[PDB]
């Protein structure tokens, strides 16, 4: 809990930054913000590439996967010996997964998972130790590849949002850190707040690419930020995402030959009589929410109880490996086996399944339940809300639901990169599909009652219920659909999935969290809040750095093994600023002392990465010196009274991104301090 | 009075009469020429000579007769031909020239005759089935290459139809063979199929389990 | 071989004889009868037998005939009769009963004639409006009349069209009169509406300069 | 400039505060956020059932007056004497403009206008004394009425934001102060902050059932309020305006009889072949927005040179009647001469017009300059959106083009309820057409040159370059045209339209909020910002009230009218707190000295007007005790060092929402205050 250190979002105008802003707005042409534009611009098309590629990859790759299954399926059916295929398939599938889980659990553990947990613990703060790096990036590219062509129940959407974090924080920096190769640009950009700002605006670009949502990027980024209202860039942020979404349309558009592809998963069109809501519809759609709310959390529960096993038994890699390994051949047995029972044939309309299999069925016919499970999740989504109204059995949906929901429980915690967005969808869209069935067949095959409708709802329903977003992903839901009328039904049943939701479980994202023990601040404080005050809130004794410091004495506190802070108020005992441990060690490396003068760029070098104490070397004459701190702290730091309530503060906190809050007396006394540990240590 | 306004111009008269007698003598061989489908052998001239005719129209007359009116009915009743001809795909079986069908078609056709005549021939059902074996496979093979074909040389989309003849006559040969002879007779692989995923379904219970006793035992 | 896969049975036989005859009855009356218009009057009867026979086939053989095929060519035939049928408001001109016309379309017709009999009667063109004013204002008159009872016993929107063959006698009276005889001459009224809104241009300009030479001289 | 003071949104944590927190958080249960949500559940529904009433009453009216002019015209084609239907279009138009300026200039002159910078000053935190009235309402939604069926180059759809606006402010007291009658509910919310919300939320409600764009209405509001980011108030303002469009919707559908009204002004359904764009297409739309850029600034450049007069010789409120019902007039006595001028008659398709006038036109068909001014200006749009490439002449639209232009910036400053959206996106829309036709003519009738795209396109332009809005503009449009790739153009005519703008001159509504000499704070302090302090912002000497203060220095110092100050900071000389004017008042007239106790219902029981210094009485002797301040000053007000940087306190002060900030030195010394006018006194 205390290697997640925090992010400077609170910019420092010391005598430097001051002196370094006048010369900039003195050289008569002001090129940050053309910069900043270009970057946004850059972020865009990079992370719009990058998408088109992944679908490229995974669309060649799960073809040809599924034309040689489909082969040895349809060859052997007749002459007997089905066993092989399985025996195939089975084979294939442990084979793509075994590689991606080789590279992501040894190489590279933080490329787990969807990497939406880690973006929101940055956006909120709190830096991941290898969430930004080139490595992350490739090894997350490369292990959702795997995991889509492996035969696993998830997604390639949500990693998008990672990587397009990666790259904001990547082409930022003008340098690759990892390469050690430098180009000479962008050295301004070199501070954790255009990093932020640009994270923020690669996310919501991922998001765009993912659903062609590009306001529902925004808005998620907005969200997770939670912070002052910045006018300049939201505006950049919009631009970014919509970027994204051009350049993920024309790139596809080019490679497929002759501006219908805004995002990888995209739902269809909507607009039609079918799809239509009346007001009496309006209460069974929060019903159905409340069973979302219900079943999102016995998933969110079961994986919990899943979480815990795996963080106590499987932790070693080759465990993990073996796990992965043995998930993928139970899903390809499992679905091998429900196709084989079905006893469902249907005609074949003619390019409605890239890959129809038949098997004891009649000529001319196919197998539903090979179209559930031998083709891809998004797709299968699409065709369950475009669908006539007989175009299902009641029986194979069910228990395909039943399975595949399991089977997602199951995968969301595996050691390789994948998603829970769409594996979530297409279970609230088959079980939503089947609640439509029944009411047509309750209310005399009504009008009204057209499962494609209910089928979206349920999809909305299930989603909100496992991960709890209400905002961004009505608006996210409304720009896939292209209707906004369809934001009111779906509103409410976000409103409702999610609230029956917290009364059981938290959410998926916020339970992964909370369960890497990273401290994760909230949008408001407790219920108690108000009752309680800065006086309890912040620590003390506080260890403070006079004005007129010793170098023996600065090197004492640093280098205490007992705890390591980052940040020094400074005093007279009256506050006067505040320095950072960087600031200190970057300080003593250069032997700043009084017994040719430095400037902001000596500090941006040492950027991401400073050197630790125990390297500086300073011999006993020197020590005896000291240093003349005060024209390179902080000289306005953010403070509070003694006595504020707690939500006041918690709300400063949170909306300036800060990283210490000074609690002072009445005579501008140092009292206390406070940091996001003090603040997140409540429910 | 001005010869266009109130009556037809003489010389118009004709194309009118003409177009007309060839859409009735097409609709009723459409009509005709449905049940089994036979659309495209039959009717090809006729749609041919349909189309002459409005091109003759189109290149005086024209004015007259086309666009004079809230309705065209001409061009309605052209356009639904046309829609009916591409909707069939019935190009597949007539060559570029238009002339006469291609020998693949032709082929197809004959295939599908002679093995309706098996069927006939030992109708007087395990008899028929024995001796049209290969009749069917045949059938069944050269509508597959047939389709595979014609996706290729037209680089359509995969699915894309052929002409509606031809599936009515693989789809009739399919009912014959599946349901009313119920010839089919697909193995059965249920034993090793239900042993290997038995197996498979085992061995992450065998994982978890020894990782839970290998922890336990330290 | 069972009766129904290979070939028709010999009642369905009838039917899609009978279904072809009459459709080709009525495209060809279409065709021929398109130009001047005169799809209602002449083609209701062959329309009514067309729906006759498709009702006779769907109420045993619409099982063999209509929905066993990719395609259902009887099927779009008739709605092809149809959309054209609906797509003109031909029941406008039929009553209720739909045996034979109404009387207001009839009376529309005749005027239609008694009119074009006067201007041909003045041909051998101040003669032919001079004579000819008091028949085409009744039958102007009379389509008004006619637009409005339509709108509102159908209670349809505004604008919505009538009888095909009424639109096109009125069009070419109005191309008659409008243009080939160029009869109409509306009054000229310049340099009334000149004056008037001269003035009540100027109003603004006199009350800004009035404000302003007042304000200064306070 | 003085006469407008400011909204106290940094609520007051006295100990009379946090008590009444205790006691409603211990009663068992909270009921504050049900009430919260119900009330803006209210405020939607009664906002679109406003609107609903407006376009009925509009559609009734003016298809009378339609109906009579065009029966008029008709009659005297032939016969002669078309100056009499001149002199009752006259007639008419200067009738209903009267009424419509009579009940404006003489009884509420507040309700001229759109309204929507008067909601612009509220959100930014500046109260216009008469914005949230009643009377303001029913005058602004009757002049609204007046002035669209009085013919004048105006709109009905900015109003709505206002009016929404009201309704909030009303409904959350839960009191009527006009018609003095009270109803015993919502008096948690008699305060400024949930009134701002509250208020917030109306706003976004006016303008999803004006456009159909509840995503659009929430970024206006969050953008005009421009704080910290708030999730749950942000999800009620969605909430509000999704609600405000269904209603809208369902009414107006069970009113026609038989889901497709989605706001007052529906663009229609861009989802065609016809409607795509090329990336080649990118540059054509910027040149085009530049255009809007130039066409926008001439456009408010001369309505400032036209406003400057009016302030100056057209100000007494008869002169105001008059000058609109000249401009009636004289805009219908356009209209009819450019309709008896015109020569291109067009042949009608039916129910193309609801009124098609024949004049000097062969029977048969109808006059295009008659469709243009004898039509509603929102269907005209809608028209020259969706029209067949060949449906217009370009001679005739440039003609209407010019006049309109010349037309509505004649209207806008009018003493009359009305509008500037509609008008501004039918000229764009008109030129935009223009240029699509000329661009057919010169790329030899290719296909991408579509007319109707680029109206959209000019409409969109103009109606940035007039009011220069980026973000919430571009989601409108976005939801409007119900397509979300048509942004990505759009987006960037916005952005150059903009920055062109700015070269020249500001926005109208930023124009008009500096005319009217109001202290408006802008998202960022000027590029010079850097360089000052806060020494040179903060006003000194200060007057603060020692902790220990006598009741005759109160007074003396209130009653000083040398200038009014609301605010006032507590000294032992050590900062304690900040108490208001009002709070003193409240304080002297409840007679609570020191020589059976309040509460905070007190307080609020004398919202929203206080009374002034002069009613209270007070003897000598009671002169002569203490007031005991401690127990009801803010213990922690907001302060920054006297050091601190320009920006930092500006950033501060927008984002909180405050009112005073107190500017201490080292030893929590008070040295100076900072409100509103001393920041934006800067440019
Ligand atoms: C179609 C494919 C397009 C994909 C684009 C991939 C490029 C994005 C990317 O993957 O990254 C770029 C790397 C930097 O990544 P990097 O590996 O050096 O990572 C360090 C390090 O890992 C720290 O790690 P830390 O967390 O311990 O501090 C971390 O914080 C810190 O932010 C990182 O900079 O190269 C570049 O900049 C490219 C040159 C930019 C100049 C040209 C501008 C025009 C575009
Ligand atoms: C289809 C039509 C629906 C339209 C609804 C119109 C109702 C909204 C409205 O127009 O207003 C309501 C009035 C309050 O307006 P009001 O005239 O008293 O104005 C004062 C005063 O004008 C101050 O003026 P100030 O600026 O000098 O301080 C100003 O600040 C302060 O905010 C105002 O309260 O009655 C009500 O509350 C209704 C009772 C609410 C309880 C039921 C809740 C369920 C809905
Ligand atoms: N200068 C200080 N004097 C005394 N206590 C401190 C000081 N700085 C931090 N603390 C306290 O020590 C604990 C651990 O602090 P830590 O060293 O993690 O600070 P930090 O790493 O700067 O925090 P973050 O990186 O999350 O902003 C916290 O609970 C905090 O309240
Ligand atoms: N307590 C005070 N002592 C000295 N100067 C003050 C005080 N309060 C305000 N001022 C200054 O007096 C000027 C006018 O202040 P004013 O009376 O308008 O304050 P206000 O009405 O409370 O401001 P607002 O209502 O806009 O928040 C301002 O420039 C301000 O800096
Ligand atoms: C189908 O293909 C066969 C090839 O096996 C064609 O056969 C030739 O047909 C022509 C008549 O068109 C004869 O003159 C030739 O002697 C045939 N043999 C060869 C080797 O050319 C057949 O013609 C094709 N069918 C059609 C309708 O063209
Ligand atoms: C149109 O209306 C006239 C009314 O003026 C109908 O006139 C009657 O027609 C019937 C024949 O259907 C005669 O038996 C009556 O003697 C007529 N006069 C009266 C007063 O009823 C006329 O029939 C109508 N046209 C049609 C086709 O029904
Ligand atoms: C078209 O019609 C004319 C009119 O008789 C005829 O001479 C000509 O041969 C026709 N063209 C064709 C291709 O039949
Ligand atoms: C329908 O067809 C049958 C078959 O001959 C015939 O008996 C019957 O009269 C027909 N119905 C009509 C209404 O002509
Ligand atoms: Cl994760
Ligand atoms: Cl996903
Ligand atoms: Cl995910
Ligand atoms: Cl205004
Ligand atoms: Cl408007
Ligand atoms: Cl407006
Ligand atoms: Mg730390
Ligand atoms: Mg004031």
């Amino acid at each position: 809990s205390l290697k997640y250190e925090s992010l400077d979002y609170d910019n420092s105008e010391n005598q430097l930054f001051l002196e370094e802003e006048r010369r900039i707005n003195h050289t008569a042409f002001r090129t940050v913000e053309i910069k900043r534009w270009v970057i946004c611009a850059l972020i865009g098309i990079l992370t719009g590439l990058v998408a088109c590629f992944i679908d490229i990859v995974v669309e060649n790759l799960a073809g040809l996967k599924y034309r040689v299954i489909k082969g040895n399926i349809d060859k052997f059916t007749e002459k007997g010996g089905l066993s092989f295929s399985l025996l195939l398939w089975a084979t294939l599938n442990a084979a793509f997964v075994l590689v991606g889980s080789v590279i992501v659990a040894f190489i590279e553990p933080v490329a787990a998972g969807s990497g939406i947990p880690q973006i929101k613990c940055f956006l909120n703060g709190v830096k991941i130790p290898h969430v930004v790096r080139l490595k992350t990036l490739v090894i997350k590219v490369s292990g959702v590849i795997l995991s889509v062509v492996g035969g696993l129940a998830v997604g390639k959407e949500g990693p998008m949002i990672h990587s397009g974090s990666v790259i904001a924080a990547g082409i930022s920096q003008g340098r690759s850190t990892s390469l050690k190769r430098d180009f000479k640009i962008f050295e301004y950009f070199r501070r954790d707040t255009e990093k932020r700002d640009f994270v923020s605006a690669g996310a919501a670009a991922g998001v765009s690419a993912a659903f062609g949502a590009p306001v529902g990027g925004v808005l998620f980024s907005l969200e997770e930020g939670a912070s002052f209202w910045n006018q300049f860039l939201t505006w950049r942020i919009f631009f970014a995402s919509m970027i994204s979404t051009f350049t993920l349309n024309f790139v596809l558009s080019i490679y497929h030959g002759n501006l219908s592809s805004p995002g990888l998963i995209n739902f269809g069109r909507f607009d039609s009589e079918k799809m239509a809501y009346t007001i009496h519809e309006i209460p069974v759609f929060i019903a159905m929410g409340v069973v979302g709310g219900v079943l999102g959390a016995v998933f969110n529960a079961l994986n919990y109880w899943l979480t815990m096993f795996r963080i106590r038994y499987i932790h070693r890699p080759c465990l993990q490996v073996i796990e992965a390994v043995l998930v993928a051949a139970v899903t390809a047995t499992v679905a091998f086996v429900l196709i084989y029972s079905s006893r469902d044939c249907q005609p074949l309309q003619g390019g409605s399944m890239s890959y129809p299999l038949q098997l004891f069925c009649a000529d001319g016919e196919y197998n539903s339940m090979a179209a559930a499970f031998f083709n891809t999740p998004e797709k299968s989504v699409v065709s369950l809300f475009h669908d006539p109204p007989g175009s299902y059995n009641p029986l194979t949906l069910g228990l395909f639901t039943l399975v595949y929901f399991f089977l997602a429980c199951w995968t969301y915690g595996l050691t390789v990169s994948a998603g829970v967005f769409i594996p979530s969808l297409l279970i609230g869209a088959a079980w939503g599909r089947l609640f439509g069935i029944s009411l047509s067949y309750l209310t005399g095959a009504a009008i009204w009652a057209d499962p494609g409708k209910y089928a979206l709802m349920g999809a909305a329903a299930q989603l909100g219920g496992i991960v709890r977003m209400t905002l961004s992903l009505t608006v996210i839901m409304m720009e896939a659909t292209s209707n906004v009328t369809y934001g009111f039904p779906i509103m409410l049943v976000l409103m409702t999935a999610k609230i029956v939701g917290d009364v059981f479980i938290e959410g998926l994202y916020d339970m992964h969290i909370q369960l890497q023990s990273v401290p994760f601040l909230h949008w408001e404080a407790p219920v108690t809040s108000h009752s309680l005050t800065a006086r309890e809130v912040m620590s003390t004794p506080v260890t403070c750095l006079r004005r007129r410091e010793k170098v023996g004495v600065i090197v004492d506190v640093l280098s205490d093994t007992a705890s390591n802070h980052n940040g020094f108020p400074v005093v007279e005992a009256r506050l006067q600023g505040l320095i950072l441990r960087s600031q200190l060690i970057v300080l003593l490396k250069h032997k700043v002392f009084v017994e040719r003068r430095l400037r902001l760029k000596d500090f941006r070098d040492a950027y991401p990465r400073f050197p630790p104490i125990q390297s500086i070397h300073v011999s006993q004459d020197e020590r005896e010196c000291t240093m003349d701190l005060s024209e390179f702290m902080n000289p306005s730091p953010y403070t509070v009274p003694q006595e504020a309530s707690l939500p006041r503060v918690f709300k400063l906190f949170r909306a300036l991104g800060l990283r210490h809050l000074v609690v002072v007396d009445n005579r501008n006394q140092v009292v206390g301090l406070v940091t996001r540990k003090d603040l997140a240590r409540y429910r | 009075l001005p010869p266009d306004l109130p009556d037809l111009d003489p010389e118009c008269r004709e194309l009118l009469l003409d177009f007309a007698n060839s859409s009735a003598e097409l609709t009723g061989c459409l009509v005709r020429s449905a049940r089994p489908v036979r659309l495209c052998q039959t009717c090809y001239p006729l749609f041919q000579q349909v189309v002459s005719k409005m091109d003759n129209i189109s290149r005086s007359c024209a004015r007259s007769l086309l666009m004079a009116d809230r309705m065209q009915i001409v061009v309605i009743l052209s356009e639904f031909f046309n829609t009916t001809w591409q909707e069939a795909n019935c190009a597949n079986c007539l060559t570029n020239n238009s002339e006469e069908l291609s020998n693949s078609t032709v082929y197809f056709l004959n295939l599908f005759n002679h093995t309706l005549t098996c069927f006939e021939h030992n109708l007087q059902y395990s008899e028929v089935c024995k001796n049209c074996r290969e009749a069917y496979k045949t059938l069944s093979s050269l509508y597959s290459e047939m389709q595979k074909m014609n996706e290729l040389e037209n680089k359509a989309e995969p699915g894309t139809h052929l002409c509606i003849d031809v599936e009515d006559a693989m789809n009739i040969t399919r009912k014959l063979w599946s349901r009313t002879f119920n010839c089919s007779v697909p193995c059965s692989d249920t034993v090793p199929v239900i042993a290997v995923s038995v197996f498979i379904l085992f061995l992450p219970v065998v994982f978890y389990l020894s990782s839970f006793l290998h922890s336990e035992q330290k």
